[PDB]
């Protein structure tokens, strides 16, 4: 089944691209880290007021 | 209503110790494109600094 397997693999990768290119939430685990750190610094700066 | 203190000339694009109407701080004074409204005298940042 080598031809089938290679074709399924190649198709699966194309699907990864379509998902990542359209679903912003796909990277929520990394975006959330950025947001938590940004929030921590913004809070710290606002305390100066 | 301001005190009996003489003004000095203003120097741009250099680090200076400034005093504007009693408001002091240290920084570089540059030309700006910030459109203050006629009633506004001071602008502020997030930290409440000038």
């Amino acid at each position: 089944n080598q031809k089938l397997i290679a074709n399924q693999f190649n198709s699966a990768i194309g699907k990864i691209q379509d998902s990542l290119s359209s679903t912003a939430s796909a990277l929520g685990k990394l975006q959330d880290v950025v947001n938590q750190n940004a929030q921590a610094l913004n809070t710290l700066v606002k305390q100066l007021s | 209503v301001c005190g009996p203190k003489k003004s000095t000339n203003l120097v741009k694009n250099k680090c200076v110790n400034f005093n504007f109407n009693g408001l002091t701080g240290t920084g570089v004074l540059t030309e700006s494109n910030k459109k203050f409204l006629p009633f506004q005298q001071f602008g502020r940042d997030i930290a409440d600094t000038t």
